[PDB]
RNA sequence: CUGGGUCGGGGUUUCGUACGUAGCAGAGCAGCUGCUGCGAUCUAUUGAAAGUCAGCCCUCGACACAAGGGUUUGU
RNA sequence: GCCCGGGUGGAGCCGCCGCAGGUGCAGAUCUUGGUGGUAGUAGCAAAUAUUCAAACGAGAACUUUGAAGGCCGAAGUGGAGAAGGGUUCCAUGUGAACAGCAGUUGAACAUGGGUCAGUCGGUCCUGAGAGAUGGGCGAGCGCCGUUCCGAAGGGACGGGCGAUGGCCUCCGUUGCCCUCAGCCGAUCGAAAGGGAGUCGGGUUCAGAUCCCCGAAUCCGGAGUGGCGGAGAUGGGCGCCGCGAGGCGUCCAGUGCGGUAACGCGACCGAUCCCGGAGAAGCCGGCGGGAGCCCCGGGGAGAGUUCUCUUUUCUUUGUGAAGGGCAGGGCGCCCUGGAAUGGGUUCGCCCCGAGAGAGGGGCCCGUGCCUUGGAAAGCGUCGCGGUUCCGGCGGCGUCCGGUGAGCUCUCGCUGGCCCUUGAAAAUCCGGGGGAGAGGGUGUAAAUCUCGCGCCGGGCCGUACCCAUAUCCGCAGCAGGUCUCCAAGGUGAACAGCCUCUGGCAUGUUGGAACAAUGUAGGUAAGGGAAGUCGGCAAGCCGGAUCCGUAACUUCGGGAUAAGGAUUGGCUCUAAGGGCUGGCAGCCGACUUAGAACUGGUGCGGACCAGGGGAAUCCG
RNA sequence: UGGUGGAGGUCCGUAGCGGUCCUGACGUGCGAAUCGGUCGUCCGACCUGGGUAUAGGGGCGAAAGACUAAUCGAACCAUC
């Protein structure tokens, strides 16, 4: 009786895409659905400043 | 043991002590789905349960 | 229900005890007209009242 | 010594030029003192690659198969 | 209507004269029971889906195992409860009936098993309310009423009298007298309100905060209290002794420290009185702490390796209760006295009724360290019992960083109310000062301090909790109260895909692919000519940058209307922390601009407002 | 004028609650009222569990003669 290993669910793809977003890719005004305030709240910005 | 529903834990302890001249560490009682009370009687460490069961007749 | 009263549990116990079939030596007595237990209750069919 | 069937090969046709490799082609960027790496894309091999009867056309290439089975019928 | 013959049948029956009636069926959408045609017909079509091999077996599309492909997709087809069900739970066996096909299978049938508690709940409290007595009413069973037309206390510190037991000491047990004094009304009313106190590891076929192991904890009790420690042992005088230390008289001794907040291991005290906790709404913002998620590494084991990949995946810990330290908060204290006003928040807000600046005190500390505790757990490698084993061994359980991230929790602060957002049980503190102890000791009365001794009775506890255990006549697409909640995309708990976990397509399968349907789509040219009627379908749709009329109750209309852009890749610029105008080291997502590039394609799936001009009514 | 702040029986829109249109499906149905797409609302006169009170010429009703156990312009049960 063996315990079968967990089926692989890799994160390499999403972490590579995260590195691309780090560099600034895939973040054009075409690829955004929420408002500017929703994406980054101006109150939080003012708080930090 | 199987006892009737009108027996306290103290009563069960005393009855076992008198009948079987042994010592009882503790008693746990439940009521079976069929009606009668079932009692688990834990004896003193210096008494083993197997010899008492021998004396009873159940082995 | 897991929470139940003593009298409810006792009534349930009696009803459960009553649900067995007849002993096989009944039907071949002399003055016997019983073929089977006609009062058997199934939990899905009849719901015990209460 | 004939038959279809399967596979294969051509014909037609659909889409649009495959993987790999090479390029001193490439917005540029980083490292080593001109070289080496990342880089969407581009050029050549490349009207290439892939599909194409299942209800498309031809084969005379390969393979096995095909002288069967059952029920009836009379002036 | 009847008489014979034949057959079946197995125990009673008829003729004539009278007597009596529950005395004659084709119907009443007659009553009960039975049986047809319809008809081997309608139908066994809501929620994507199954395939290969083997085993068992008379028998396999449906059972079991393995493999593959799928779905649920954390607001689940997952893991647990409440109500309800009541043995449906577990094991073995059977395949007559049931599970609208079948079954080797079942929530079916037949044999047996299974629910263990001082700490989990009930049990107690009172809420909205329910309901006796007194009283009133009523022909009457009864009804009204819950403090109202009531002699509503059966209690007690202490004192006195009388009796008893125990070494009759001192106390207990009473019986009588003196003295002391309210009740908000008996009683019931919550398995989600209040309500002291149990956690970790292991174990079963089915039970675990319940059994075993190990660590705790609350309440209650104890003549002699079992014991330590506190109350406590000092000063004066006359002395002795060289002094140390030791005698004889007096006097005190119900603790001590800090300026203060307050602290220390305890630190007498009744009736009575005061107060606190229990004990409080909704919403907003922010901060702290955990759990989870995320990033960079060390291990251990797995996956890919046709080429590449220091690669991808899994795992990498400590309970309750004490002690200590971080870290949060304070409308707490002391010094000092401030305009040239200052401190400070995301916002506020604060100050001569004492700000800043120093120094302290208190509360919570669910975080970290430690005791528990490595001995156990877990991950790997290897030996055993050839097994019946909490078997035995090696190694490891490591180092870091970040986040307007999500959930929970703690705290600060504000907003809203013609809404102000429970009671009681129980517990505690204080004010008082009635009493008690001893005369210097063997100190006593008294101790909310430490340890020690004994006990905690009764009832529930299995399982389902829902496209099959509940209610709908049923395994019914209905209904039925809750907690936990991963990765990617994305504003998102939206939609879509996946991991842990689960499932077998929803009461059958095979072969065909006619009509007509039901549910989806696409259509040349026209564009509402259709129709009662643009019904239905279709257009628009996210985000960024421009622009936005009439009218208006001046708030809106408004995403009005109307335009442009959106991909991929390579860059640039700006927006910060820590340490020692600068230097070094770390860093989290954003925003803007540019170049290049693709068959003009870029909110490429998913998500996702058609618009305008008017009339009527509210 | 630029920020800040974060009101509202405010707007889009989930869960929840409800039920417009297709007069779609079904109409001896899955169902003696369900299903699908599309819809209204979604911080308040909001939704919901349990406890408790109101009983038939009575109750309760933001009022439709609505609801009062599939029964309502007078419930259900037994008797006359
Ligand atoms: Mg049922
Ligand atoms: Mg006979
Ligand atoms: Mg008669
Ligand atoms: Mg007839
Ligand atoms: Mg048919
Ligand atoms: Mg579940
Ligand atoms: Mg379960
Ligand atoms: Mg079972
Ligand atoms: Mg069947
Ligand atoms: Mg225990
Ligand atoms: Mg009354
Ligand atoms: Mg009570
Ligand atoms: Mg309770
Ligand atoms: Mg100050
Ligand atoms: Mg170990
Ligand atoms: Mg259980
Ligand atoms: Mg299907
Ligand atoms: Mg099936
Ligand atoms: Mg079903
Ligand atoms: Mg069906
Ligand atoms: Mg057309
Ligand atoms: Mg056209
Ligand atoms: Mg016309
Ligand atoms: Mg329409
Ligand atoms: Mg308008
Ligand atoms: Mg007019
Ligand atoms: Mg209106
Ligand atoms: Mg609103
Ligand atoms: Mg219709
Ligand atoms: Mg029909
Ligand atoms: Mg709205
Ligand atoms: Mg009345
Ligand atoms: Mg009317
Ligand atoms: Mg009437």
């Amino acid at each position: 009786i063996i315990r079968k290993p967990v089926t692989v669910h890799s994160r390499a793809r999403c972490r590579k895409n995260t590195l691309a977003r780090r560099k600034g890719r895939h973040m054009g005004i075409g690829k955004r659905k929420g408002t500017a305030n929703a994406r980054m709240p101006e109150k939080v910005t003012w708080m930090r400043r | 043991f199987i006892v009737d529903v009108k027996a306290n834990k103290h009563q069960i302890k005393q009855a076992v002590k008198k009948l079987y001249d042994i010592d009882v560490a503790k008693v746990n009682t439940l009521i079976r789905p069929d009606g009668e009370k079932k009692a688990y009687v834990r004896l003193a460490p210096d008494y083993d349960a197997l010899d008492v069961a021998n004396k009873i007749g159940i082995i | 229900s897991s929470h139940k009263t003593f009298r409810i549990k006792r009534f349930l116990a009696k009803k459960q005890k009553q649900n067995r079939p007849i002993p096989q030596w009944i039907w071949m007595k002399t003055g016997n007209k019983i073929r089977y237990n006609s009062k058997r209750r199934h939990w899905r069919r009849t719901k015990l009242g209460l």
